[PDB]
């Protein structure tokens, strides 16, 4: 629970598109783990279905 | 890119929005279409009664 609602938060803490059900964020990551959070993002939208 | 990656979905957006709306054009004019061939129908229903009735006259 305190991880969903975490997840909320950050949902939350996002932009809402008008143009697609898809939201956008300005998000400010470390160069050194560029490719760690590519790979994640590979994994986790490899997981849904979309 | 990204704000050309926004007007290219923000372009499909507003087709979708072009597609509903003239299939809704497209439903009224069915509909009108529907009740004149109705009539239509029922013109080529009535002939073939009133053969019928004179027929048995």
């Amino acid at each position: 629970v305190r991880k969903m609602k975490a997840i909320y938060h950050t949902l939350n803490l996002c932009n809402i598109d008008v143009t697609q059900k898809c939201l956008i964020a300005e998000v400010w990551c470390p160069v050194t783990d560029l490719d760690s959070i590519q790979f994640a993002l590979r994994r986790g939208t490899e997981h849904s279905g979309s | 890119s990204q704000s050309q990656g926004i007007q290219q979905l923000l372009q499909a957006e507003k087709r979708a929005a072009e597609k509903v709306a003239d299939a809704r054009k497209r439903k009224a004019r069915r509909l009108k279409q529907a009740k004149e061939e109705a009539q239509m129908e029922v013109e080529q229903y009535r002939r073939e009664r009133e053969q019928e009735f004179q027929s048995k006259q």
